């Protein structure tokens, strides 16, 4: 131990920033930039890092929306994240007044935590990430294409050029990893860019439901 | 255009050509039977010996 | 190991006695003390493998060479002969023509 | 005796077989491994793997 444990903790910090830059939130470029060494400077042994609060990041403010908009990410200790631990991280985004997280969990979660965490609120959106997916980033993946938000305009004028509707346009599950990532809500439609054989490329859309 | 039983005949080189290539083969596969039964054999990566 | 005892030809297991653990039987009263070490190794087998495989010197275990491929028409080749169609009477060819890595696959 | 040889130790339960397979490219050698298992997730995470 000690030299992968580090490894894992610096490549989920760099796939979580890289993610919050996707979603179009305030990130510098040299956390986008941020070697090994630079982890190693901060933390470069496993107990002198702090897993529950060392690792946690705050300065996730949407700089194209809101400053005030703000997304917390907690990285339990625990195997399995506990109710408790929930309730913890709740109470504090209530004292501090944010209403977007992600958790990383390590190993799992309990199924009453699992039904907590889906409807602990409405207004407090908490999003789970296993530890194993986090080592790798799914948007880096040469299978997977581009992903692009569509706002509302653009999905009206889409409609309004093909002639449809929200429910005729192609689906995908809101659990899709894809999905997850970008953080979609239900009902919003996500532009596909598909690599074909020749130069061009394939334009397709896809409804999250 | 017709085709006989002469057209299908071996020559008297193709048959000692092939009796050679009898004889050099039926050798080197006596060759590879006594170094396998008797000694080692080269074993070819990503399989067994047989 | 498995032990028997004299008295019946049972099965010997062990167990903790008074004063020393000892192989005994579940029928009859006999019993047997250790005195040093009883071992019983199974010695399993060692992967000795390195599963290396993929080089060219083995790849080419084939009999065409020299030949005329219609993609390049160069000496080196690779060809497949396969009998296994009834409904086409004719024989199947698969040529794989590599010396260049051109990677040549067709009928 | 029965059930600890079939323990596992190192590497991922779902991953059964794994061999190195190797690309004869002019260019340059290059090496992959091609696993008989069915756990994706662990090998796209496992360290050193592309
Ligand atoms: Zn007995
Ligand atoms: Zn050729």
């Amino acid at each position: 131990d000690d030299e992968e444990e580090t490894y894992r903790l610096w490549k989920i910090r760099k796939t979580i920033m890289q993610l919050c830059h996707d979603r179009g939130y305030l990130v510098t470029q040299d956390e986008l930039d941020q070697t090994l060494e630079e982890f190693k400077a901060q933390s470069g042994d496993k107990p002198s890092e702090g897993r529950p609060r060392r690792t946690d990041l705050t300065v996730l403010v949407a700089h194209n929306d809101d400053p005030t908009d703000q997304m917390f990410v907690f990285f339990p200790e625990e195997p399995k994240v506990g109710i408790k631990t929930i309730k913890v991280y709740c109470q504090r985004m209530q004292e501090e007044n944010i209403t977007r997280a992600l958790i990383v969990v390590q190993q799992g979660m309990t199924p009453s935590a699992k039904q907590s965490l889906v409807d602990m609120a409405p207004k407090y959106i908490l999003e789970q990430f296993l530890q194993q997916e986090l080592l790798i980033n799914i948007t880096e993946h040469e299978l997977v294409p581009e992903h692009v938000v569509m706002t509302k305009e653009e999905v009206t004028e889409l409609l309004a050029r093909y002639k449809l509707r929200e429910n005729q346009l192609p689906r995908i599950q809101a659990g899709d990893p894809v999905a997850r990532y970008f953080g979609i809500k239900r009902g919003q439609v996500v532009k596909i860019i598909r690599p074909s054989e020749t130069a061009g490329r394939y334009i397709t859309y896809r409804l999250v439901q | 255009f017709s085709i006989g039983i002469g057209d299908v005949t071996p020559g008297q080189g193709l048959l000692k050509a092939k009796y050679e290539l009898l004889n050099a083969g039926y050798k080197k596969c006596d060759e590879y039977i006594e170094a396998l039964n008797t000694g080692k054999l080269q074993q070819q990566p990503g399989c067994t010996a047989e | 190991m498995l032990l028997f005892c004299p008295g019946c030809g049972n099965g010997l297991i062990v167990e903790e006695g008074q004063r020393c653990h000892r192989f005994a039987c579940n029928t009859c009263p006999y019993v047997h003390n250790i005195t040093r070490k009883v071992t019983n190794r199974k010695y399993p087998k060692l992967k000795e493998v390195d599963d290396v495989l993929g080089g060219a010197a083995a790849w080419e275990n084939v009999d065409s060479t020299a030949e005329s491929c219609p993609k390049c028409e160069h000496p080196r080749a690779y060809f497949m002969q396969l009998q296994t169609r009834s409904a086409d009477e004719p024989m199947t060819t698969f040529y794989k023509c590599c010396n260049a890595q051109c990677g040549h696959r067709w009928r | 005796k029965e059930d600890l040889p079939k323990v596992v130790v190192q590497g991922i339960p779902e991953v059964s077989r794994a061999v190195i397979h190797i690309d004869e490219q002019s260019g340059k050698e290059k090496y992959k491994l091609l696993v008989e298992g069915d756990n994706l997730r662990a090998v796209m995470a496992t360290h050193g793997v592309k």
